[PDB]
RNA sequence: AUUGAAAAAAAUAAUAUAUAUUAUAUAUAUUAAUUAUAAAUUGAAAUAUGUUUAAUUGAAUAUAUUUUAGUAAUAGAUAAAAAUAUGUACAGUAAAAUUGUAAGGAAAACAAUAAUAACUUUCUC
RNA sequence: GAAAGAAUUAAAUUAAUAUAAUGGUAUAACUGUGCGAUAAUUGUAACACAAACGAGUGAAACAAGUACGUAAGUAUGGCA
């Protein structure tokens, strides 16, 4: 019933011979929402990443400062604000 | 020098286009072969790495290019500007 | 009968033997004890034969 | 023997495990060992010095604050009271961000709110 | 065994005999783990920690300035009360337990240059409850944790037994990892910048959250973990994903101080404070 | 650059090996380590990268620190403080560390490890505290050589004994060893290595080997026995091996009588104690002391009483322990001691 | 030892060889290994021998000979999840309750919750 | 003035002890870990406790051999 991986005999690490787990890590450059780059050590092999949604473009972190895309594409000739004002009578609710 | 081997078998699946590029980027270790003198000891290899040495693992779609830490203001030595030193704490006098 | 008696016979062929109790399907019980005929510690082994609860021999060589 | 899920779990386990992934031990010559020791000791000393400098600075600041507050108490009681309030829910402003490795495109914002 | 009577004999000298050193059994173990000759050696101070540097430079002085209360004396905690000797039965009696609590509470000190609050340790407890059925889920959770941190996780086992929740005793179920120093700092920085902004309706950490003494916590859902860059970069490799608790341990005397410190490192705080 | 100067500073602070020194101080990692003697092994070897420039920077930093310390050290007048300053200055010197770590401390060659130099002496003390001292303390406590002879010990000097004259073999005795009667037939040799700052010219020492476990059948207990007694011995940090060469016949308050344990009397502890003399002011030269040779007895010997009388302070100790064997009778015969008693196997 | 790079030696300990002694010592030489172990028509790598391109090396590709991949947890003298219940050696401290934290709820897991006077070492005013 | 160490004090035996209940146990008898798997060995056992006898219990010491421990030593099954 319980799904498991059944254990083999464990390998005897002798006292003194235990070595610390130094995992393989690459120096990875993260460019945030704006052009601020930051280096971080990372286990996945990718020298450069650029981020879209970060603290540097979130309103909570700076208060002082593709369905939608598809819709935009196929209702482009009409150009869909003025449109909002036209189609927003707040009597009926 | 002390880092583990990069477990490429995990991050790159066998028989895949992404793996192939990674392999091409890499260069393999010299294996032991009978009837030859290796004056830097016999190659100790596991998961395709010389255990006796350090391993190097070479790696919108755009290169992440960081901005210069020195600024235009710094170059000009404009004391009234706030962008003139980026790594130091500036005090209004 | 849960716990049976057995005869451990000395390996140094004195004839000396010591008796101990074990569970019915316990592993073969060999022990090193003093043989007074020989005046030293020798191996003792089970004189009779009996069935054993067959454990799977744990593999250190990583199979498959 | 094993399922594809079981295989993938094993692979994942291996990623974490030290089984056949770790190099030889870092052996040194005696001269090299000494050089290493001298590097480490010096570094440690430097770090201690830096800590003392910072600690000393903090102590100096604390002393200055104490000196100020006594003076304030002596002179203007209301001002002293205003100064010495509970700042329990004081929050650092979200603009004071942790300095990055390299700076952004727009270094400084001149307009706000 | 002739007896079970344990009784350490007194000595006739003040030299402290380290018994480990007198043996020749574990020669590699006599070296400190910091020493290069030990197999346990690891390069500690590999690069300049950024969050720590920031704390040192900007925040620590600001925190000290905030926490200055003029002529603040020590506030003693709830302690074990002694009996008044108004009866001869008080004479070898154990002390009365503390007033409100059963356990003793610590003294709250005034903040000075020495005892400014700072980050002490992060712990990332991930207990996957589906792993009562599937042990492999615990392994996957541990891997995820390792990926996130760059630090070796430790397996959590079911310490208790209960019938209502289908839970046995002594069953591997998720994992934990205590981050300290530079890795912890990095993890915090990632949380602040990458992950927590990608959470949709994220107000912040609750102000009612925390220990009574310098410890604050919160948790991430399985939805939130896919924003970590190590997990995000291979969504094919990560079909399942597990939530986690994140216990931040500070060197703060009280919890409001700890909250303030965390705010300094760009952690938002939303709820009504105690 | 204070550590390159050897005008006022001793020669021992430098490395005497030239090749090693060259390897330590180079501008690039071009040369190969003198420690690795074999060519193939040298070829195989690869030192860790970037180590040179950083090492040089570390040297400069610690050299500067040493120089700064020296600025204080010369202004200081009182001797212990000055010594401490000197230690602080030179302890982080790579060359002195190399010298100390990788060459023998027991039979130190003066040019390599000079115990006249304060830093080296401090290092030696630290080394002693790390292992040998602890071991000695354990052997004193476990065997019950402290309370049985002399209440306590505050180990200051490292004391090592040897029995060169009897057999021929070279071996420093590990504390609490079982030695044969052949081994301990002729006298031992002491080495009292002193690590504290002490007046070498004035300070005298006494050495007493005592046997607490010789049986007294009148008392139905044991009595002590002074097996070997020396007084007024002169030590020097480097010149410290107490041998028939050094001490005169006047120094011998009780000349060596060998361990001759009786059959079934049991194991007999022989615990050497090393005391330093009381130092008298306003008197140039070594202040001697006279021992009343009729007063002190060898067949029964109050060690504590003796110490009280002459105002001694026990700085060091060492211990072996002998029991009966076939050759003890032969030893007795050689020394002209009587046949030797034989006790009942049962302690009834 | 040959090979790379640009007279010797002076610890401990281990290993090899020799001998000293009714003493598990000393002498000389050298600093190995350190998380591995059979079995892979299929993955990956190296070297050797060919052929084609820009005497040459890179690059591509064929065969041979190897090497790797059997991917599996403890990395710490581990310390109150479960497991070897008798020996010995070394080391440590539990529990409850309380305050919190993703699903978690009275009840799953993780964190935190008595006092530092004196002492030693290190840095520093 | 700071960091690190050694730790000490207070509390605790309410957990835990293969198993009832009681006494004992942190100096741990509880727990972890290395080695081991030997002492869950062989002949003589005085002397005590208990005790009608039959039995029962603790056990110094002597001799043979073994395991761990640098050593001191410990082990003739299990905290009782
Ligand atoms: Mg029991
Ligand atoms: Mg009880
Ligand atoms: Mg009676
Ligand atoms: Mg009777
Ligand atoms: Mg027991």
């Amino acid at each position: 019933t319980r799904i498991t991986l059944p254990r083999r005999p464990a390998k005897k690490i002798q006292l003194g011979k235990s070595r610390p787990a130094i995992y393989h890590q690459f120096n990875v450059k993260m460019e945030l929402s704006d052009g601020s780059v930051v280096i971080r050590r990372s286990q996945y092999p990718k020298g450069e990443i650029r981020l879209i949604q970060d603290q540097r473009n979130n309103p909570l972190w700076n208060p002082s400062r593709g369905s939608l895309d598809r819709f935009n594409k196929r209702y482009s000739s009409l150009f869909s604000t003025v449109e909002l004002s036209e189609e927003n009578k707040k009597k009926t609710q | 020098r002390l880092m583990w081997t990069f477990p490429a078998y995990f991050y790159f699946k066998k028989g895949t286009v992404a793996e192939h590029k990674f392999l091409s980027l890499q260069k393999g270790p010299i294996s032991k072969k009978n009837g030859i003198w290796f004056p830097r000891g016999i190659p100790d290899i596991k998961h395709g790495r010389e255990r006796s040495t350090k391993q190097e693992v070479k790696l919108v779609n755009r290169p992440v290019i960081p901005n210069d830490r020195i600024t235009e203001a710094d170059r000009s030595n404009d004391m009234k500007s706030l962008e003139r030193q980026l790594s130091r704490t500036l005090y209004l006098l | 009968s849960k716990n049976s008696v057995i005869k451990l016979l000395s390996t140094a062929a004195s004839g000396y033997s010591r008796y101990i109790s074990i569970k019915k399907g316990a592993p073969l019980v060999t022990q090193v004890r003093y043989d007074p005929v020989v005046k030293r510690h020798v191996l003792f082994k089970e004189a009779k034969k009996r069935k054993v609860a067959e454990r799977k021999p744990l593999d250190f060589l990583r199979t498959a | 023997s094993l399922s594809p899920l079981a295989q993938r779990v094993v692979t994942q386990l291996s990623v974490m495990s030290a089984s056949r992934k770790q190099p030889k031990l870092l052996k040194l010559a005696r001269e090299d060992l000494i050089k290493h020791q001298t590097i480490e000791k010096c570094w440690s000393i430097y770090q201690q010095q830096q800590r003392e400098r910072r600690n000393l600075q903090l102590e100096l600041q604390y002393k200055s604050i104490e000196r100020s507050m006594n003076l304030l108490q002596e002179l203007s009681p209301r001002l002293f009271e205003a100064a010495n309030a509970s700042e329990k829910g004081k929050r650092f402003p979200m603009e004071m961000k942790v300095p990055t490795d390299f700076p952004p495109n727009t270094l400084w914002h001149y307009n706000f709110r | 065994p002739k007896s079970a009577c344990s009784l350490v004999k007194p000595v006739h000298h003040l030299v402290k005999i380290d018994k480990s050193k007198l043996s020749p059994r574990f020669p590699e173990l006599k070296y400190d783990k910091s020493d290069i000759r030990s197999p346990g050696f690891k390069p500690k101070d590999t690069h300049a920690d950024r969050l720590n540097d920031h704390y040192l430079n900007t925040l620590q002085s600001d925190l000290l300035l905030i926490n200055y209360s003029h002529n603040a004396a020590v506030v003693k905690g709830l302690k074990q009360r002694a009996w008044s000797g108004d009866s001869p039965y008080h004479l070898n009696r154990p002390p009365k337990n503390p007033r409100g609590s059963k356990a003793q509470l610590p003294d709250i000190h005034p903040i000075k240059w020495s005892n400014i609050p700072g980050l002490e340790s992060v712990v990332i407890n991930c207990f996957v409850r589906e792993a009562r059925e599937n042990q492999l889920l615990a392994i996957t959770a541990a891997l995820q944790l390792q990926q996130i941190t760059g630090c070796k996780p430790h397996p959590i086992f079911s310490k208790n037994d209960v019938p209502t929740w289908k839970l046995r005793k002594g069953h591997q179920m998720g994992a934990k990892v205590e981050l300290k120093g530079k890795e912890m700092s990095q993890f915090l920085s990632t949380l602040t910048e990458i992950v927590l902004p990608r959470i949709r309706e994220y107000k912040g950490i609750s102000n009612q959250s925390g220990n009574r003494f310098g410890g604050i916590s919160f948790g991430l859902t399985a939805e939130d973990i896919k924003f970590f860059p190590e997990i995000d970069a291979n969504q094919d490799s990560w079909p399942k994903t597990f939530g986690m608790h994140i216990n931040i341990n500070t060197s703060a005397q009280l919890d409001y101080q700890a909250r303030t410190l965390l705010s300094g490192f760009q952690f938002p705080f939303f709820g009504e404070e105690k | 650059h204070i550590w390159s100067d050897f005008t006022t500073r001793p020669s021992s602070l430098s490395i005497q090996s030239s090749k090693v020194k060259n390897y330590l101080f180079q501008k690039k990692a071009s040369l190969d380590p003198p420690s690795i003697s074999r060519r193939s092994n040298r070829i195989k070897y690869s030192p860790p990268e970037h180590i040179d420039e950083i090492f040089r920077m570390s040297y400069d930093f610690l050299e500067q620190r040493s120089s700064k310390f020296y600025e204080l050290a010369n202004k200081t007048k009182n001797p212990l403080k000055k010594d401490a300053l000197l230690i602080k200055a030179e302890i982080n010197n790579p060359e002195v560390q190399y010298n100390f770590q990788f060459n023998n401390k027991l039979n130190n060659v003066k040019d390599i490890i000079d115990y006249d130099v304060p830093v080296y002496r401090h290092l030696g003390k630290q080394h002693w505290e790390s292992y040998g001292q602890m071991l000695l303390m354990q052997r004193l406590e476990t065997l019950a050589a402290i309370p049985d002879t002399l209440p306590t010990l505050v180990p200051r000097a490292e004391v090592n004994i040897k029995f060169p004259f009897s057999t021929g073999v070279n071996k420093w005795i590990e504390p609490g060893e079982f030695l044969s009667s052949n081994v301990t037939s002729m006298r031992p040799i002491f080495k009292i290595q002193e690590y504290e700052l002490v007046n070498v010219e004035k300070q005298l020492y006494t050495v007493l080997i005592v046997n607490p476990d010789v049986p007294d059948l009148s008392n139905d207990s044991f009595k002590t026995a002074l097996c070997y007694g020396l007084v007024n011995i002169n030590l020097t940090y480097n010149d410290n091996l107490i041998d028939p060469r050094k001490f005169h016949s006047s120094n011998i308050i009780a000349d060596y009588l060998p361990p001759v344990p009786e059959k079934n009397a049991g194991k007999q502890r022989f615990v050497v104690w090393v005391f330093r003399q009381p130092l008298i002011e306003d008197k140039q030269g070594p202040n001697m002391l006279e021992i009343d040779r009729k007063e002190l007895s060898r067949d029964d010997f109050d060690i504590r009483q003796f110490t009280k009388k002459y105002n001694l302070t026990a700085i060091g100790a060492h211990i072996w322990r002998s029991e009966w064997d076939a050759k003890v009778a032969a030893v007795r015969e050689k020394y002209g001691l009587p046949p030797g008693r034989v006790f009942s196997r049962v302690r009834r």
